[PDB]
């Protein structure tokens, strides 16, 4: 199949910025490339078809170009409603295919996370399970790493992570990491620690507790 | 109306009526 | 205005049958190809097939031929996506879309406009279940400035969604309610947290209000330090 590769995967920009996104096709598709915009929860919307044709009702600040294998979407001056995920799609030959999408997010200054660790509550332990929670609050950029250690032993396959969307007022992210243990495995160890790596921190920050103290 | 069905067959492989 | 309207969200168990629908209006349905696209949670768009409602000629993607059937009823301007035996790997948002085309000498090229609002499909062994709500208590060592963090862990529920409020809606500032994660058990889980002044603890009461409409559960948990 014709694979479409979009680059970069994410763009960081502010209102008024000029932004360009690219779509590379693995075989030639002449001019039959379309671009869509999609906001979370919502259906995609057509912006441009046949590489450069503006869809009626879409503003001319969106413009597409290219032919053959290399295509570009350009937003001349970003508006607040433009923050979204963008997809390219070729309609030249079956099967129809889409690029993997480019996320356009809001740029701001670097902000380190405030880190918090929560032991399992007594209410949860009474119920037979144990969840340790580590909170990374109000940080930018998005990239962040959380490492769990139990009595200085690195944990793996043991945790799940979740990240909010960009906060509507300060454009930060927050992240939660939950370590799930059985209550009996939890009572086998003393020190539980969350270790956080992020560009806003010159060295990793650890938050820890001793079970039961 | 038989006019309807023939037009259906036409636009299966001709440019759609709203594409300019 | 051209419009495609799709059917309501479905929660199904693996192996069951499912038919979902896409009704067109504002155009002559039998004069445009109609397509289906799958979008798995947190992923991109995958083309599944197309149908011409004039004569129900279909063309499937190789990745979906066999497991899904595309059909249409031109008498009611409706297209369909149908499965005989759902798999949990079918859990996704499904979109239909009209495919306008340009053609020269019988050779046609297509794009998608407009798109339906989408039909959410969740396929799981799990059965409906209300969440347990556990406090995430602020520690005595509230030293991130004079700012403390506290929250509620909303665990082991099915299906999506819950909603979470704080202090019955009087507390919104600094609330972050994370997206749910699906645990290996088949049940969902999320946390909601909030940051408040360190000196407010004990002076001020904090209660999270959790609502799981699929199982008619309302839960309030007071969140107290120590
Ligand atoms: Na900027
Ligand atoms: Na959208
Ligand atoms: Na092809
Ligand atoms: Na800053
Ligand atoms: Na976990
Ligand atoms: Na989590
Ligand atoms: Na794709
Ligand atoms: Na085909
Ligand atoms: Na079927
Ligand atoms: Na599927």
């Amino acid at each position: 199949e014709i694979v479409l590769t979009q680059s970069p995967s994410s763009v960081s920009a502010s209102v008024g910025d000029r932004v360009t996104i690219t779509c590379r096709a693995s075989q030639g598709i002449s001019s039959w490339l379309a671009w869509y915009q999609q906001k979370p929860g919502k259906a995609p919307k057509l912006l441009i078809y046949a590489a450069s044709s503006l869809q009626s009702g879409v503003p001319s600040r969106f413009s597409g170009s290219g032919s053959g294998t290399d295509f570009t979407l350009t937003i001349s001056s970003l508006q607040p409603e433009d923050f979204a995920t963008y997809y390219c799609q070729q309609g030249n030959s079956f099967p129809y295919t889409f690029g993997q999408g480019t996320n356009l997010e809001i740029k701001r200054t670097v902000a380190a996370p405030s880190v918090f660790i929560f032991p399992p509550s007594d209410e949860q332990l009474k119920s037979g399970t144990a969840s340790v929670v580590c909170l990374l609050n109000n940080f930018y950029p998005r990239e962040a790493k959380v490492q769990w250690k139990v009595d200085n032993a690195l944990q793996s396959g043991n945790s799940q992570e979740s990240v909010t969307e960009q906060d509507s007022k300060d454009s930060t992210y927050s992240l939660s990491s939950t370590l799930t243990l059985s209550k009996a495995d939890y009572e086998k160890h003393k020190v539980y620690a969350c270790e956080v790596t992020h560009q806003g921190l010159s060295s990793p920050v650890t938050k820890s507790f001793n079970r039961g103290e | 109306d038989s006019f309807k069905e023939e037009l259906d067959k036409y636009f299966k492989n001709h440019t759609s009526p709203d594409v300019d | 205005e051209v419009q495609l309207v799709e059917s309501g969200a479905e929660v199904k168990k693996p192996g069951e049958s499912l038919k979902i629908s896409c009704k067109g209006s504002g155009y002559t349905f039998t004069r445009y190809w109609i397509g289906w696209v799958r979008q798995m949670p947190g992923k991109g768009l995958e083309w599944m097939g197309i149908i011409y409602p004039g004569d129900s000629d279909t063309r499937y993607s190789p990745s979906f031929q066999g497991h899904v059937t595309i059909s249409a009823d031109k008498s009611i301007s409706t297209a369909y996506l149908q499965w005989n035996s759902l798999k949990a790997s079918d859990t996704a948002m499904y979109y239909c879309a009209r495919l306008p085309q340009y053609c020269s000498n019988g050779v046609c090229q297509r794009w998608f406009d407009p798109w339906g609002q989408g039909t959410l499909v969740t396929v799981s062994s799990a059965s409906t279940k209300g969440p347990s709500v556990f406090p995430l208590a602020p520690s005595s060592k509230s030293t991130s400035g004079g700012t403390a963090a506290l929250g509620c862990l909303v665990k082991d529920y099915f299906p999506e969604p819950v909603t979470v409020s704080w202090n019955s809606g009087a507390l919104t500032s600094g609330v972050h309610t994370f997206p749910a994660v699906l645990q290996s058990s088949g049940l969902y889980s999320l946390s909601s947290v909030v940051t408040v002044p360190s000196s407010s603890l004990g002076t001020q009461t904090y209660i999270c209000n959790v609502n799981h409409k699929p199982s008619n559960t309302k839960v309030d948990k007071k969140v107290e330090p120590k």
